[PDB]
RNA sequence: CUAAGAGUAC
């Protein structure tokens, strides 16, 4: 995640002979959609993106300070000063075919923060495992190899699909089928059943 | 008062646009507010579909109640197919 | 770096949050709602340290 | 010396306060890119403020241009800056903590804030900064 | 840790379905953050000062 | 007759040229292959004898595996996975050493300088980590307090820069064409005017501009590219370029060589 | 923590410029632009990985090793 | 809880069809699925007994007819198996395997459709980008499950009934819910446009792109002095033969001056440019002629075609945004001050007049109520007419426009809040209110009803905010963040007695209720 | 976890050829062949050889999913003349222009005194 | 392959619009007083000035022979003999729309791939004009 | 079950195949097949259960009759040959 | 086991 709200997860991993490049040689370590930016109106995303790279061309430090009277019109043309399109686009060229893009891209360096969720701590799979004690139904969480919650209203979706055996299936064959023999004058499990 | 737009079949075939003046009120008290003379007693019409059907019947307010949560459902824009709410 | 300002027990270290509450030994006057029978309420929390 | 004040809440409803002494204590072609500012055609006062910035928390501290993003985007950074990865103690190595992440190369920021020197940001940076550009690539 | 260490809590249920006591207050200006709560059921009931 | 080169710049570690009569596929192509299909010696396996040090084991390897090696003869080298040795031997690897102590009362910099080639390179120009700076010492690898000791021994292989961007030789690439926007191939963003707003490539010297009245010219293509080739120091510049052409050449008869084996059969 | 060996974007070898670096900052009293463009960093990315370094080793370097021969 | 499920985080994939679900090759190691020894599986099931559990694919059990359960591990010491038929090999679930897969705020049943398995070779869940919108799915961290059926006859009730293709169009409202979304939509409203156009390089690489393209070149809609095709020509390959739609925009004639409104005839777009709505899940469009003529599966098969052809030239031609697609030229800033300045004065003017006690109170309410409600009505029309007169400016190469222009994402206002004016700030409905005595902040004198002092915000995000400003854009915000805690707590108690008040009416055979 | 080694990028897997053909029964004289651990480089200097040359009626490639490392190459000749041959023509043409290329460089440098 | 229509138009207005390489003109016939011409021509790929002088014709096919595409397009051999050599600009499209203007003036409605054009006359010599796909050649 | 059978003669049911009972008649069928039911279509190669059930539906070879239940308690015997899969 | 707290996606 950026900082200003803009989380996200690794859609997918380019090397550089594959990612975009400028005349230069820079390829971007990464690449975000655009359609992010509009909805959100995460203006400051843009504005702190051209202020670092003014700062990293000039070796000066950004300040980014909320009440300043820092406009982006005089970041503009600091940027245009060291020889860049004022507005922090840049003609790259496609890394497939070498083509130019018809489109200039916006480029430029941004602080980003790791965030503490990873896929591996949180990819798990069940077929069989421990059970519980009590009700003999699957332990819960991915640290005691549990199963995952059919609750109520996946059932009720599964009743509006109109599948009854999967929705059985789910609830019996699945989670916890157990035979048990009853009477036929009373209707209680009071039944001794000697199988041998 | 409010000066509404309603749409009235010409005497020529089409169907035009015919203002009207319509009489909002907060409060309700619709077995009183019918029988006053000078209104049109058969169009009057409640938001609480409690005194609609006690005053009109079990289907008014079955209608009535159709009507409300068709208010709700459309008050955003959304558009739910007839048979669902009905 | 490390600021202190929290506490060791059982080798975890505890922190007290900040607890928020109403004033003492202020009068407070709040209107009450329809159904109830008393319509204005003057109150204290008098308390003594 | 009588030069600074300490007031609460209370004391703070019979103030008249002035947002920055540059623009506000003294008697009032202009940039069209600076924002617009008014200058409340009164002198009355009775303080100012050290820093409008320090309205801000030490999460917050950390967003830079806070004031051109939409606020709910400032609440979630805010939210989100708590589980950055980088250096939380440099003697991590000599502590047996249940869970440690630490970043091999932190850096500091390239645009940083001026209240972000008194929270140690410079000295223990908890992101790196990476070369972004935005555009549909390759639709992944 | 600096924003745990500089946190306040408000004991109202958490499960309460009023809103005025998570509003951000005027009185507020200066002394806890504009925009540092949690966004789940302490909204605003969580403060940082 | 076919690809003509006209190179502006030569140096030790860029080379800046002009590539003519040429398609814009060979050219995008030999850039790729230049970038990771060279085979280059890279430091592959670390054992760790001791490390007192305040950086953890896997941390050093990770930055001794970035450690630019002399690659000059690294064709006479053998991948692991084709030579007949249990893990590594003569045929297929280089072997260095690194062993450092903290005997002084100040911070010691363990350098990269400080590898040793332990394995005989037999006669071969591999092995030797590149130094640039004119103090003399390589990378900081390290850093040692008075009383730490890092002893370890590296295995180095050959590898490209598809397996693992540390293989990769040649850093930066700078590719241009039609600077001039003639083939128009960009739609220039602008808010007044594209010309002013859009500051003119170093290029642009080298072409002649347009008429600004003439008609859009639909039956040219592109050739005429401008690039810059620089070397991370592993081989010499010039050589990055001539590999990358080799080796291209060698993944098209490979590709003939294929064909022609599954004809005949 | 401590230089990193190469630029994360293009691959340049920055790691043996950081006590050059230092050194032009404290001997020559150079700012960090001429610094940086002195070192031969002409890229963004190489300039921001050299600019943005903080070295944290030394502070773990202050601290007694746990192992000492 | 349930077995044979599993849960992780969920990446977009535009090479997968719509009705596919790419699982992580570890999870299909550890999901399996029993199947029942046949004359006609016989070797094919040995050979994943022979494989083992520790390969995909591969088996992990063996039930016995007997009951008794050979553990594939551990079973190599024994040495080869023969199966008989009647057992079952509880094997690794393969390619093609229909499996339920949920998002867990599940809210009505196009939350829980079924989707084909292809293996993957890495840790997260894999779906197209269209199926996200049943799901109300993103990739910023969100997790999915996966439940696998263990017969035939839930496997096939669950593809017969619940696949992806057979609920694209949904009986809550008639109209399709799944459409083109995002970098596909706006890539497709950039190439239908009447500039763009292809040479025959591309063209030939976009009709293979096309997986049933019947392998014949379209003739160019230009043959001198260069062959060229058009956008639409190529898009056109895409859409199945023998559809005909026909939707006629707001001033659309036969020729189409402006180029909208939509004509296509024999699956060939004949006008108009494509965009939000023909491509999305609109009632009328493309998709829902094309799955009530064709069938679902001819539906699902657009998605993908369309998806890929234009990915593929989106790819090579690019889309962008930054800062620059944020300023407005001067003229215009300079006109956005000055109807600012005139709704300002107005305000004044209007404020003077109820000092003056002169103001009268609309029959209904309070001199208060009236005053507020003009101040309200004035600054609300002064930031749309603002807004409105930067949005005329931004040109047709603003990217942000052309997102707008496209339906992908954003909004008028959106471009009003970065350009031209954030507007005025409220809570509760009301102006933000004196939280001090008689004031907003203790900044602002006593009784100050001027637009300033009770929020309103006449700087852009562009320009940035004062601090006054940003502490009532910060309330603001934060009552939008509590009415939607609130609101989602709300919506899941009615939808659960909504639920279960309804779950016993069933349609019978004699059509009653 | 699932991450695949990266060496199955450009080395060939056990019992798989470089190449595969298959006709295509869309159109005549037109076949598909299969790159196995190949990419971009090789499949868009070949498409654009293939497109140089006169008696090709159509060349395409695509490479169907990022993960994996092949693409597909489709060809269509006139008649009479076997897209094999033409594939063959390409890569011929390819291998020439390379070696005048590297000549042509290696004459260039051997030129400089600043080096 | 022969041509359907044929005459000399007079242009008197051209019109960019929102596009940079597609203009919208309108033509006067010369002989004709009652044909008018509205096509979409590609002006990046073709000028077109006003009050020009074009040659207009609309053919079946592009064979110099009779009649004897369904054929898959194949790019041109050398040598290839056609009626576009006589032209400068040709566009391939299908017809959508006939409409009865008057008593006498009918419409023809062209699209050249999204490219459209309104050919209208009297049917004395439209009538050759047919629901078909037809080729427009264009010379100066 | 004589009062409860309604005759043949006098159904009022419809005479298409619902989607309901179009799943559960090539799943029953499915499952048989793979628990080595006879088959009464010949095959093409096919070697997946549902497929095979799906070639039987086709040509209306499954031998097994729907029993439609009213509200009342009431059922209508409907086979499978004569029901119209329309869907 | 119970209790409590911090959360993630809605
Ligand atoms: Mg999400
Ligand atoms: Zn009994
Ligand atoms: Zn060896
Ligand atoms: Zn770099």
């Amino acid at each position: 995640a950026s900082r200003h709200g803009q989380k996200g997860t690794i859609g997918i991993t380019y090397r550089r002979e594959d990612m975009p490049f400028t005349a230069e040689g820079i390829v971007p370590d990464l690449i975000i959609n655009p359609h992010a930016i509009p909805s959100r109106m995460t203006v400051a995303h843009l504005i702190e993106c051209l202020l670092s790279k003014v700062a990293a061309l000039s070796g000066n430090e950004g300040d980014a300070s909320p009440f300043t009277d820092i406009t982006v019109e005089g970041i503009s043309k600091l940027l245009r000063e060291h020889g860049y399109q004022s507005r922090g686009f840049e003609v790259m060229y496609n890394g497939h075919t070498g083509k130019k893009l018809m489109a200039q891209i916006f480029f430029g360096p941004t602080y980003y923060q790791r965030l503490r969720h990873m896929v591996d701590d949180k990819i798990h799979a069940r077929a069989r495992g421990p059970m519980q004690v009590l009700t003999r139904q699957p332990v819960e969480g991915r640290s005691r190899d549990g199963g995952l919650r059919f609750g109520e209203m996946e059932r009720d979706c599964m009743i509006a699909h109109g599948a009854a055996s999967f929705l059985k299936e789910r609830l019996m064959e699945a989670s916890d089928a157990f035979r048990v023999h009853i009477c036929g004058i009373c209707g209680l499990m009071t039944v001794i059943a000697k199988l041998n | 008062m409010m000066k509404y737009d309603r749409k009235v079949p010409s005497p020529t075939g089409e169907y035009v646009k015919e203002p009207e003046w319509v009489l909002e009120t907060d409060g309700v008290n619709l077995s009183e507010v019918m029988t006053v003379p000078g209104i049109d007693p058969t169009r009057i019409y409640t938001n609480s579909f409690i005194d609609i059907m006690e005053v009109l019947g079990i289907e008014a307010g079955r209608a009535a109640l159709y009507k409300e949560v068709y208010n709700v459902i459309a008050s955003d824009g959304s558009y739910v197919n007839y048979r669902h709410m009905a | 770096f490390d600021m202190g300002g929290y506490f060791i027990i059982n080798g975890s270290e505890k922190v007290l949050i900040a607890q928020e509450r109403s004033a003492g030994n202020i009068v407070q006057v709040f209107k009450k709602a329809a159904p109830s029978p008393i319509s204005h309420v003057a109150e204290i929390r008098s308390a003594l340290e | 010396e009588g030069l600074v004040e300490y007031i609460d809440a209370e004391e703070e409803e019979s103030i008249l306060i002035a947002m920055q002494p540059e623009d506000l204590e003294p008697a009032e072609d202009v940039d069209p890119a600076k924002r617009i500012r008014v200058s409340h055609h009164a002198t009355t006062f009775t303080h100012c403020e050290i820093h409008p910035s320090m309205i801000l928390g030490v999460a917050a501290s950390i967003i830079p241009f806070p004031d051109h993003n939409q606020s709910p985007r400032n609440t979630y950074q805010s939210a989100m800056g708590k589980q950055a990865m980088g250096v939380f103690l440099t003697n991590y190595n000599v502590r047996m903590d249940t869970m440690a992440n630490i970043l091999y190369y932190p850096q500091k920021p390239l645009g940083t804030t001026r209240a972000m020197e008194y929270l140690k940001f410079r000295e223990l940076p908890a992101g790196q900064n990476a070369i972004v550009a935005i555009a549909c690539y390759s639709g992944y | 840790t600096l924003s745990h260490l500089r946190r306040t809590n408000t004991p109202i249920g958490r499960d309460g379905k009023l809103a005025k006591p998570r509003q951000l207050h005027n009185t507020h200006w200066g002394l806890v953050c504009p925009a540092e709560t949690p966004e789940g059921q302490a909204c605003g009931l969580v403060k940082n000062l | 007759e076919g690809p003509q080169v006209k190179i502006r710049e030569a140096s030790k570690d860029n080379v800046d040229f002009i590539l003519s009569n040429v398609d814009l596929a060979m050219a995008n192509s030999l850039r790729r292959v230049m970038i990771a299909e060279i085979p280059t010696l890279a430091i592959d396996s670390v054992e760790v004898e001791t490390n007192t040090t305040v950086l953890a084991d896997e941390f050093i390897a990770h930055r001794l595996g970035l450690i630019p090696l002399q690659s000059m003869d690294i064709e006479q080298l053998e991948y692991s996975r084709d030579c007949f040795c249990e893990d590594h031997c003569d045929k297929c690897s280089v072997v260095l050493t690194l062993q450092a102590f903290g005997e002084s009362e100040s911070t010691t910099n363990v350098y990269s300088k400080d590898l040793v080639i332990v394995s005989n390179l037999m006669g071969r120009n591999i092995g030797h980590p590149i130094i640039q700076d004119k103090e003399g010492n390589g990378v900081l690898i390290c850093k040692l307090r008075k009383g730490q000791e890092l002893k370890l021994t590296c295995v180095a292989k050959k590898g490209i820069a598809k397996e693992h961007a540390k293989w990769g030789p040649a850093a930066a690439i700078e590719f241009e064409y039609d600077p001039w926007n003639k083939l128009k191939h960009t739609d220039y963003w602008y808010e007044q005017d594209s010309a002013k707003e859009w500051p003119q490539s170093k290029n642009c010297e080298y072409e002649d501009p347009p008429n600004e009245g003439d008609p859009f010219d639909y039956k040219a293509q592109a050739d005429t590219f401008y690039m810059n080739v620089e070397s991370v120091g592993s081989i010499p510049v010039d050589q990055v370029v001539v590999r990358g052409i080799d080796t291209l050449q060698k993944k098209v008869a490979s590709i003939l060589l294929a064909l022609t084996q599954m004809d005949q059969d | 923590m401590i230089v990193p060996v190469r630029c994360f974007s293009c691959g340049k070898v920055v790691g043996d410029k950081w006590e050059s670096y230092l050194n032009l900052l404290q001997e020559d009293e150079l700012d960090e632009g001429t610094a940086l463009s002195r070192l031969g960093l002409k890229r963004y990315c190489c300039r921001r990985m050299i600019l943005t370094h903080v070295d944290l080793i030394e502070k773990f370097l202050r601290y007694n090793p746990l192992e000492k021969r | 809880r349930v077995d044979f499920s599993a849960r992780t985080v969920i990446s977009g994939d535009p090479n997968l069809e719509l009705d596919q679900v790419g699982v992580p090759k570890s999870i299909a190691k550890t999901l399996t699925y029993p199947e029942v020894v046949t004359p006609y599986n016989i070797d094919r099931l040995t050979q994943l007994v022979r494989n083992g559990p520790n390969e995909h694919p591969g088996a992990k059990y063996v039930i016995r007819d007997s009951g008794d359960r050979i553990d594939l591990r551990y079973s190599k010491r024994a040495g080869d198996i023969q199966l008989q038929y009647g057992w079952k090999v509880e094997r690794h679930i393969m390619d093609n395997d229909p499996v339920l897969f949920n998002r867990q705020p599940s809210l009505h049943k196009m939350s829980m459709m079924a989707h084909r398995v292809k293996v993957i070779p890495y840790s997260t869940f894999r779906l197209n980008l269209s199926v996200t919108s049943p799901y109300n799915a993103d990739f910023d961290g969100d997790e999915m499950n996966l439940h696998v059926p263990q017969s035939e006859e839930t496997r096939a009730e669950l593809s017969q009934l619940c696949a992806v293709p057979l609920q694209i169009v949904s009986p809550q409202s008639n109209k399709p819910c799944m459409g083109i979304v995002q970098d596909t939509l706006c890539g497709i409203r950039k190439l239908t446009l009447r500039d763009t156009f292809i040479e025959l390089d591309q063209v030939l690489n976009m009709l293979y792109w096309v997986p049933d393209w019947d392998g014949v070149i379209p003739t160019p809609a230009i043959i001198k002095p260069k062959p060229l095709w058009s956008g639409k020509q190529i898009l056109s390959v895409a859409i199945p033969n023998g559809i005909h739609l026909q939707r006629f925009d707001e001033g659309t004639t036969l020729l189409s001056p402006k180029d909208n409104g939509m004509l296509i005839i024999d699956g060939q777009i004949i006008f108009g440019v494509v965009e939000k709505k023909t491509v999305g899940s609109s009632n009328g469009g493309l998709i829902h002629v094309v799955t009530r003529e064709k069938g679902p599966q001819v539906c699902a098969k657009l998605f993908g075609n369309i998806q890929k052809v234009v990915n593929f030239w989106l790819l090579h031609n690019g889309f962008s945004t930054g800062i620059g697609d944020t300023i407005a030229d001067g003229p215009t800033m300079r006109e956005i001050t000055e109807t600012i300045a005139e709704a300002k004065k107005k305000v004044l003017d209007v404020t003077k007049e109820a000092q003056a006690n002169l103001l009268t109170a609309k029959h209904g309410m309070t001199l208060r109520e009236s005053f507020e409600d003009n101040v309200v009505r004035f600054l609300n029309e002064a930031r749309d007419k603002a807004g409105r007169l930067a949005e005329v400016n931004l040109k047709d190469l603003n990217n942000v426009k052309q997102m707008v222009m496209a339906g992908s994402k954003g909004s008028f206002i959106n471009i009003a809040q970065m350009s031209a004016c954030v507007g005025q700030q409220s809570v509760e409905g009301k102006r933000i209110a004196f939280g001090f005595v008689d004031r907003t902040l203790p900044h602002f004198s006593k009784d100050d009803y001027s637009p300033e002092s009770k929020g309103f915000v006449e700087n852009s995000y562009l320009r940035g905010l004062t601090p006054q400003e940003f502490f009532f854009h910060a309330m603001g915000g934060r009552e939008g963040l509590i009415d939607t805690a609130v609101k989602t707590a709300e919506t899941g108690y009615i939808q659960r007695r909504l639920v279960k008040a309804l779950e016993d009416i069933m349609v019978h055979y004699d059509n009653t209720t | 976890m699932n991450a695949p080694d990266r060496f199955e990028l450009f080395l060939l897997g056990e019992g798989e050829s470089k190449l595969k053909i298959d006709p295509d029964t869309k159109a005549p004289n037109a076949v598909v062949i299969t790159f196995e651990k190949e990419d971009h480089t090789l499949g868009n200097l070949i498409r654009a050889e293939l497109l140089n040359d006169r008696k090709v009626l159509f060349a395409a490639y695509k490479v169907e999913h990022p993960f994996f490392a092949r693409f597909k190459l489709r060809i269509q000749t006139t008649e009479g003349y076997d897209p094999k041959d033409a594939l063959k023509n390409a890569c011929n043409s390819i291998i020439n222009k390379l070696g005048a290329l590297k000549t042509n460089f290696e004459t260039e440098w051997n030129l400089q005194t600043l080096a | 392959s022969n041509t359907l229509f044929d005459d000399i138009f007079q242009v008197s207005e051209v019109d960019p619009g929102r596009y940079n390489k597609v203009c919208r003109i309108e033509a006067a016939s010369t002989t004709q007083d009652q044909c008018k011409l509205t096509l979409d021509i590609n002006v990046e790929l073709f000028p077109v000035a006003a009050q020009d002088s074009l040659t207009v014709t609309i053919a079946s096919s592009l064979n110099l022979e009779d009649t004897p595409a369904t054929r898959s397009w194949r790019p041109p051999q050398a040598g290839d003999r056609s009626l576009a050599d006589d032209y400068d600009y040709v566009m391939y499209g299908t017809a959508y729309k006939f409409e009865e203007v008057s008593k006498d003036l009918i419409a023809v409605y062209y699209s050249f791939g999204g490219l459209l054009m309104r050919l209208e006359g009297n049917y004395r010599n439209l009538n050759n004009l047919k629901q078909e796909n037809a080729y427009l050649l264009i010379r100066r | 079950l004589k009062e409860k059978a309604i005759p043949k003669d006098q159904r009022a049911t419809t005479p298409y195949m619902t989607k309901y009972e179009r799943a559960r008649i090539l799943g029953t069928r499915a499952l048989q097949i793979s628990m080595n039911a006879p088959v009464f279509v010949d095959l093409e190669g096919e070697t997946d259960p549902l497929r095979i059930a799906m070639k039987e539906l086709a040509e209306k070879k499954i031998p097994l009759v729907i029993r439609r239940y009213l509200p009342d308690g009431s059922f209508e015997d409907w086979s499978v040959e004569e029901l119209i899969v329309d869907l």
